[PDB]
């Protein structure tokens, strides 16, 4: 311990940075990310312009 | 204690209308400790760490 910790703590922050940096996939992309999988890309909307 | 405003219609009215704008930068020795993080439902639910 203190090695699993100091790794789970660091690894947890990486998970947190994916849900917010990649929205509209929260609690689902991180699960696939851990197992080494991906999501279907074409279903998601995306923004074109912002003025 | 009572200076009348002769040129103004109302002597007791507050003639002026002031708008203030102050910006201050103040180096301080306060700690300004860390910013916590939210909790992910996937962890502690699907047991990713087991």
């Amino acid at each position: 311990d203190f090695y699993n910790a100091q790794k789970m703590d660091e690894l947890t922050r990486v998970m947190r940075k994916i849900c917010d940096d990649n929205p509209e996939y929260g609690e689902e992309m991180v699960l696939r990310w851990a197992h080494g999988l991906s999501v279907d890309p074409g279903r998601v909307p995306f923004l074109l312009a912002e003025k | 204690a009572d200076l009348p405003q002769y040129p103004f219609a109302d002597q007791q009215a507050e003639v002026c209308t002031y708008v203030v704008q102050s910006t201050a930068v103040m180096p301080t020795p306060m700690i300004f400790g860390p910013s916590p993080v939210e909790q992910l439902a996937v962890i502690e639910t699907e047991d990713l760490f087991e």
